[PDB]
RNA sequence: GAGACUUGGGCAAUGUGACUGCUGAUCAGCAGUCACAUUGCCCAAGUCUCUU
């Protein structure tokens, strides 16, 4: 009575589950008081984690060999990262049977799902989006787990895994996964200095002072939180910068 | 201070008294208590110096709020040559390990702070009631019901029973709330509360008549008579603001949690909306007690508090709430300011035309009020006068504050004379009408009133008592006197000669104001009375009575290493364990109580079941204790919810989740644990 | 009302 | 019915009024015995005796 | 056991003035409960007798 | 049985006076916890530049 609708979970996701009391363990979000048949999907994903990372960085090391562990790090970090996991999580429509309640939450949920419909459910390679929800993909990476437990086996969760994650394999794997910010810092002719940011709210703003094509510019972006602010100029000044090279 | 300070002729007695017994004293505010209870704490200072283990001990001070206890404490600092030292809860005592707990213990020769953070360090074994030499209670008259006064009391009669520490109660009322009747019983329960003697002064030529130089203010009264006609705008606001209350009930916004009756029994509005209903209420009562100006006044102050609250809406909808009520505000403000300058067309002389705009559309109470001042004040210098008003609604106090600053400012007697100035309780409201922090400001509204600054002040019962103010001359009341002790506390304040004590009541509520003015009378005479004739008993050893008058609640729980569990404390337990857990906004920590059914009842109890009921408790899902919790069957909803939180807390801490000291366990206690267990070969490296 | 009726310019201080 | 009674003395005739004799051996009905003396001046007062 | 004898006496006394038979079965109802009641609290008595 | 009176009994209606608990709403006063924000002390840690 939970999994309204799971036949659609499980057809987008592509796996059964012969026991559901883990989906709904792992969609179990910690405010969700009307569930007391399960825990919360917090000591599912402290697995879930471990066995993500480790089975995509097994995956990357015997695959992606032309490049050096310094680099390789770097995309297993990207590859890990909890923006990705929001995105495919959105991807695969499962904001829908997340059984979690809350305000602001909620609308941050609402607000992400609704930007990424703008941009296609593709990443905007890093975001300058309002604010990312970490739960979505803490419950996107928890469900790999519960995938996991309910079957017991390693290679039918790495198929799973492969499978939601053959596009941005294929992406990451082919440009430069990321590296930003400090890219800007380091950047042959850009320059950029900042003050200190302040929040208000639920707005936030910080001056950024950088050089573009050998001149100096100053641009400001959207964001949630300081050093978020901080982010989003430094997306406004890679924008900048590309366009100049475009 | 210096040592120029000279005991008086009762002070001397009361000091030799205490020391031979444990006692409390009641005398007049400003009589010099506390510097007789200074001197006794410097009768009880021979094991100050040496630490806690060697023989050495310490001595609590005692206070209710922070401000007077910081207060007392740079008064006991600046009196004696001692290490005191001075915490309370927002000091950051709350994390104090044993080591940072220890090092102040053996650092300081006296100790004060505010009741909780004492109890419960004594309650964590951090000291022991035998390692005390004495302590000192101030308003003594607050030890009442689950009062934390009462519950450190009750640690006497839990701990050990010899070698007890000293204690004696510092106070000025006795009687808190309107229970003046039969005052023998409420004495009595005082003293067996605190396990003294009351004493109080006798020896009436040489020694009442020195201490009243606190000197009895004169008393005098006005009355008014009853407006009743209601102006036409004010219910054309009234359907402006019942059709905004019915469009706020019908717009949605998200998910919020259920705040309901404080017995359970039945709904309530969402906390937000039950805020801004409060507000437009507690205006709407302004408008209608004090007419238009007032009203005016406040409008601004409403304006306001929305902007900041607006300002500080995390969710978009709550900010549309608050825009929507900003509207209607202003729609108000606009049809005020209207009314208001529609009278003044007919003069244009600005001074004198504010002014009578100002009596014109005020109610009678205050225009008598604002008279009376003119009357009283009579043009004299601005150093001379300081003066007190007491008005019973929080922003009563802005409002009328601002209609004196626009009076003064329409009066050229009283434009160089009066300065005014208001302050509130905790709760504080910014005295702001513009924005937020306007300008930034360091001086409390209590400063600039003892500098000279602010010769005005206008306040709650928060300025009543306990904060040590100047000698006041003129004291006003405006909202009807409440309860005897705000009575006689504020007619205390009034301490200078030929002192006035100024009150206020309608021309129909006189005859009433009469019995609760002579009773008073009375209730301060045979108090009086009945100290000076009482029976001469040494320290009411009675210990039948003293353990027969707590038994009837729930029997505290102690474990080994000597904690103590009070019942009483086990909500603020259970509720501040239940903080520890990480959770976002919404995501509640607190455990949602569900009161049983009675067939429910019989169905898991017994036949006792029906005859009282029974609560239950449910826990979020992060919790380990999943299952659920019932309490035992008490009487009240009130005991039943104490008793599911002690037992769960109980449970709590019988799981582990409770240290030893009865406080959750951060990350500290974890890997302590493991230490020895993971990292034992870190030990033969030197490190761990 | 309109106008709020004006209370007794003179008044003085009974004593209780 | 005794202040019920008693109310009729003012609306009527309030001269040539026949004599009032409040005749008793308890004065406080009730858990109000509090204040004694403001108690006894309502009988006082509503009695005209 | 002395009240549960009086009470009889009312119930039955209520049933005949009882009006119709829906109170009727329901006085005799009650009187029928009572002296079931009546005669568990002899045995009581008589279990000590 | 009725008409009326005498006394009593039965039922009902409504009102009055008092008491014990139980909650409701509003208002003031007080304590504690958690979190956020401001900048700084600030070491860890990686990157990068200079350079050590
Ligand atoms: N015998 C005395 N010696 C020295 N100072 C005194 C004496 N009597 C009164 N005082 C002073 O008068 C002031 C009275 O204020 P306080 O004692 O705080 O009033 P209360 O104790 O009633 O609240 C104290 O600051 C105290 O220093
Ligand atoms: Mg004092």
């Amino acid at each position: 009575g939970f999994l309204i609708n799971h036949y659609y979970l499980e057809k987008n996701l592509g796996y059964t589950f012969k026991d559901r009391r883990y989906l709904l363990q792992a969609l179990t979000h910690p405010s969700y008081p009307t569930n007391r048949i399960t825990g919360s999907y917090q000591e599912l994903e402290f697995i879930g984690n471990a066995i993500l990372d480790f089975l995509i960085s097994a995956y990357i090391f015997e695959n992606n060999t032309k490049m050096n562990p310094g680099a390789l790090t770097d995309l297993r970090s990207a590859l890990v990262n909890n923006t990705t996991l929001a995105c495919i999580c959105v991807r695969h429509r499962l904001h829908f049977f997340i059984l979690a309640e809350n305000a602001k939450l909620s609308e941050i949920i609402s607000k992400f799902v609704n930007f990424q419909e703008s941009q296609g459910h593709r990443v905007t390679n890093m975001s300058t989006n309002v604010d990312v929800p970490k739960a979505l993909g803490d419950v996107l990476e928890a469900l790999i787990a519960a995938v996991y437990l309910d079957c017991r086996d390693l290679q039918r969760t790495w198929e799973v895994i492969f499978n939601l994650f053959e596009p941005e394999l294929q992406e990451f794997t082919r440009k430069v996964p990321i590296n930003h910010i400090r890219q800007l810092v380091e950047h042959k002719h850009a320059k950029p200095v900042f003050s200190s940011p302040i929040v208000e709210g639920e707005t936030v703003m910080v001056s950024c002072q950088f050089t573009c094509m050998e001149k100096t510019i100053k641009v400001y972006g959207f964001g949630s939180n300081k050093d978020q602010a901080k982010l989003s100029a430094a997306k406004h000044a890679l924008q900048q910068l590309s366009k100049c090279d475009a | 201070e210096d040592v120029e300070i000279k005991p008086r002729g009762y002070q001397l007695r009361l000091v030799d008294h205490l020391t031979k017994s444990n006692g409390i004293v009641y005398l007049p505010t400003g009589s010099g208590k506390t510097f007789v209870a200074i001197l006794v704490l410097k009768r009880f200072s021979q094991d100050f110096d040496k630490p806690i283990e060697s023989g050495g001990k310490r001595a609590l001070f005692m206070c209710n709020t922070v401000e007077l206890a910081r207060q007392q404490a740079m008064a006991v600092r600046r009196c004696t040559n001692f290490k005191v030292g001075f915490y309370v809860g927002e000091q950051g005592v709350d994390d104090w390990t044993r080591g940072m707990w220890s090092d102040e213990i053996k650092k300081n020769q006296v100790l004060v702070g505010t009741a909780q953070v004492f109890l419960d360090m004594v309650t964590q074994t951090y000291v022991a009631l035998s390692s005390l030499s004495v302590v000192i209670i101030d308003e003594c008259h607050h030890g009442t019901g689950h009062h934390p006064f009462r519950e450190f009391m009750r640690l006497f009669t839990i701990a050990n029973q010899t070698k007890l520490p000293r204690v004696v109660g510092l106070t000025g009322v006795l009687i808190k709330g309107n229970e003046i009747t039969n005052v023998a019983t409420k004495l009595k329960e005082l003293e067996i509360t605190y396990r003294g003697n009351i004493i109080t002064v006798s020896d009436t030529k040489e020694m009442e008549n020195v201490m009243l130089y606190a000197t009895k203010p004169t008393e005098v009264m006005v009355s008014f008579p009853h407006q009743e006609q209601v102006l036409t705008v004010t219910r054309l606001i009234s359907a402006e603001i019942e059709k905004f209350y019915v469009s706020l009930d019908l717009m949605n916004i998200g998910v919020q949690p259920i705040r309901r009756s404080k017995s359970l029994q039945c709904l309530r509005d969402p906390s937000k909306k039950s805020f801004v209903k409060q507000l437009f209420n507690d205006f709407l009562y302004q408008m209608k007690e004090y007419g238009i100006y007032a009203a005016s006044i406040a409008i601004i102050s409403l304006i306001v508090e929305f902007d900041i609250k607006r300002r500080q809406a995390e969710t978009l909808s709550v900010k549309l709430m608050h825009r929507t009520a900003l509207t209607l505000c202003e729609k108000i403000r606009h049809l005020l300011v209207q009314k208001l300058q529609d009278m003044t067309y007919d003069d244009d002389d600005d001074n004198v035309n504010t002014e009578e705009v100002i009596m014109n559309f005020s109610t009678p109470k205050v225009q008598r009020f604002l008279m009376s001042l003119k009357v009283s004040f009579a043009d004299k210098d601005p150093k001379d006068i300081c003066c007190l008003v007491f008005v019973e609604r929080r922003y009563t106090c802005k409002c009328i504050y601002g209609l004196l600053l626009n009076y003064i400012q329409s009066t050229p007697e009283l434009r160089n004379v009066l300065t005014p100035q208001f302050m509130v309780g905790r709760n504080n409201i910014s005295p702001d009408f513009e924005s937020v922090l306007e300008r930034k400001w360091q001086k409390s509204a209590i400063q600039q009133f003892r500098d000279g600054n602010a010769n005005l002040m206008i306040c709650s019962s928060v300025l009543e008592e306990g904060i040590d103010v100047q000698a006041c001359n003129h004291v006003f009341i405006l909202d009807p006197v409440k309860t005897f002790n705000m009575y006689v506390q504020s007619k205390g304040r009034a301490r200078t000669t030929e002192a006035k004590f100024v009150l206020f009541t309608a021309d129909k509520e006189r005859e009433k104001t009469i019995q609760q003015i002579y009773q008073y009378r009375k209730a301060h005479n045979d108090i009086a009375e009945y100290l000076k004739d009482r029976v001469l008993e040494k320290t009411e050893p009675e210990l039948y009575e003293i353990k027969g008058h707590f038994q009837d609640d729930i029997d505290p729980f102690t474990n080994e290493n000597g904690a103590v569990l009070l019942p009483n404390n086990a909500l603020a337990i259970l509720h501040r364990y239940c903080q520890t857990i990480p959770t976002d906004a919404f995501g509640f920590v607190i455990p949602w109580f569900h009161v049983l059914q009675e067939d429910e009842r019989d169905r898991i109890f017994g036949v006792s079941a029906k005859g009282k009921h029974v609560i239950s408790i449910n826990m979020p899902v992060n919790c380990m204790l999943r299952d659920t919790i019932y309490s035992d069957p008490m009487d009240n909803v009130k005991t039943a919810k104490i008793s599911a939180a002690f037992k769960a807390c109980k449970v709590l801490y019988s799981l582990g989740e409770l240290n030893e000291r009865f406080v959750p366990k951060t990350l500290k206690e974890r890997v302590a644990s493991i230490a020895d267990v993971h990292f034992e070969h870190w030990n033969k490296y030197g490190d761990s | 009302i309109d106008r709020y009726e004006q209370v007794s310019k003179d008044f003085e201080f009974i004593k209780i």
